[PDB]
């Protein structure tokens, strides 16, 4: 029952240290073959490998980021430490942790990447909370005609994230799409469209509410026909 | 500080063999960087899957196989199920670090391939009032799930203003995403023309604006 979970802060200011633990089930550091990895990935971007360190105390870094980072352990409690100082906006990532195994098979070593962890979020933003400002999508001219119509909402500059919207239709609010938080500058932004058949709008009452329990306000909005 | 290769996305059936390849750009890729292989499922699930680069780790279904293809490490999956459609990524070693490769958007057909059900909306009064102007451009539906967004006015390309979020899968497991683009209330009363031009499979969906409609 190998298991690994990762322990963060969440949200940081620019500046700041990063305090990353990874807690361990299944396995020891006391034992050979055995280390553990940490990977981040950058919201939208790839994997970026940061440090390794393994039963024998060797540590090995990531070139470029080597003066702000150190890893340790403690096979005493079980868990391996990650330190990252004057944190920046670059740093805003998920981290992972992986145990590392090593094989030394008639001469030919193996290196795996084999358990890893769920990951722990982080966003680097000097912004405070800010509630997020809703805007109602209704549809343009063009295409205004058509079997169903699809309506909308902008949610715009909040932080921290976690914010969910409700749609509220008198008939079939039948497609509801939501989207992914974009991330622009401190703040968020996310979409929600949800599509009706052209008979019930502007009909039936359309109305899409949002939350942002981390400032607990909330909003709704009422879905208007666009006109000249 | 070497520069790791990968495809973008490759497409396969159910019971086809695929090939995925990983490239160091200073040259052969040898057992020397003990090329590693791990799968990114939604919501993320990392599992490894090859070690050393020919060696696989214990649990690992068998239809993984990892070998070494000219000067490249390569990733056969003989026999590809539903399932395996993920993220796959790549390491190399170089004497005292790794470097992850950029990864491959693996898409094994589980159903008919589906345009994206592309929709552009206007910015809404109340955010014109302070003068910014943003433009949402929902893609939905659509499969495999790799698509590409393009934006304009007037007929002349955008490049500054547009964000577009990666690709999520839905409930009937077709993907949908997301882009906007960003104006001023002043540049967006100077245009007439706004268009969201989306790319799947080739072919271009592109949706429209002007000013000049609604009478
Ligand atoms: N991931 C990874 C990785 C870690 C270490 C190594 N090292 C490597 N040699 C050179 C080095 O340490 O600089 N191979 C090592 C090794 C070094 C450190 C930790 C585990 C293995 C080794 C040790 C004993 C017998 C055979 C091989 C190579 C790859």
């Amino acid at each position: 029952q190998v298991t690994l979970k990762e322990s963060g802060p969440g949200i940081l200011q620019p500046s700041q240290t990063l305090s990353l633990t990874c807690s361990f089930s299944g396995f020891s550091l006391s034992t050979s073959g055995m280390g553990v990895g940490w990977i981040r990935q950058p919201s939208g971007e790839g994997l970026e490998w940061l440090a390794d360190i393994w039963w024998n105390d060797k540590k090995y870094y990531n070139p470029s980021l080597k003066s702000r980072l150190t890893v340790s352990k403690d096979t005493s409690s079980n868990q391996v430490f990650l330190k990252i100082t004057s944190v920046d906006t670059s740093d805003t990532a998920t981290y992972h942790c992986a145990r590392r195994t090593f094989s030394y098979y008639y001469g030919s070593s193996f290196y795996y990447f084999d358990n890893w962890g769920q990951g722990t979020t982080l966003t680097v933003s000097s912004a405070k909370t800010t509630p997020p400002s809703v805007y109602p999508l209704a549809p343009g001219c063009g295409d205004t005609t058509g079997s169903s119509v699809t309506l909308g909402c902008l949610v715009k500059g909040y932080f921290p994230e976690s914010v969910t919207v409700t749609w509220n239709s008198g008939s079939l609010s039948s497609s509801v799409h939501t989207f992914p938080a974009l991330l622009q500058s401190g703040l968020y932004t996310m979409s929600s469209s949800v599509t009706v058949p052209s008979s019930t709008w502007p009909s039936q009452t359309v109305t899409c509410s949002v939350a942002h329990p981390a400032s607990s306000t909330t909003v709704d909005k009422k879905l208007e026909p666009s006109g000249p | 500080f070497a520069v790791v290769t990968q495809e973008s996305a490759l497409t396969t059936s159910p019971g086809e063999t695929v090939t995925l390849t990983c490239r160091s750009s200073t040259g052969a890729v040898t057992t020397s960087n003990y090329a590693i292989w791990v799968q990114e499922k939604p919501d993320h699930l990392f599992s490894g899957l090859i070690g050393g680069t020919n060696n696989r780790v214990p649990g690992v279904p068998a239809r993984f196989s990892g070998s070494l293809i000219g000067d490249k490490a390569a990733l056969t999956v003989t026999g590809a199920q539903t399932e395996d459609e993920a993220i796959y990524f790549c390491a190399l070693w170089y004497s005292n670090h790794w470097v992850f490769g950029g990864g491959t958007k693996l898409t094994v057909l589980g159903q008919p391939k589906s345009s994206p059900s592309v929709t552009l909306f206007t910015p809404s009064s109340e955010e014109l009032e302070t003068n910014k102007a943003t433009l949402v451009c929902t893609i939905t539906d659509f499969y495999p799930g790799v698509v590409t967004v393009d934006w304009k006015v007037d007929g002349t390309p955008v490049t500054q203003g547009m964000e577009t979020t990666q690709p999520s899968k839905q409930s009937n497991n077709k993907y949908m995403a997301s882009s906007y683009l960003t104006l001023t209330a002043r540049a967006w009363e100077r245009h007439s023309s706004y268009s969201c031009q989306v790319t799947h499979e080739g072919h271009t969906v592109e949706k429209s604006l002007s000013r000049a409609e609604c009478s």
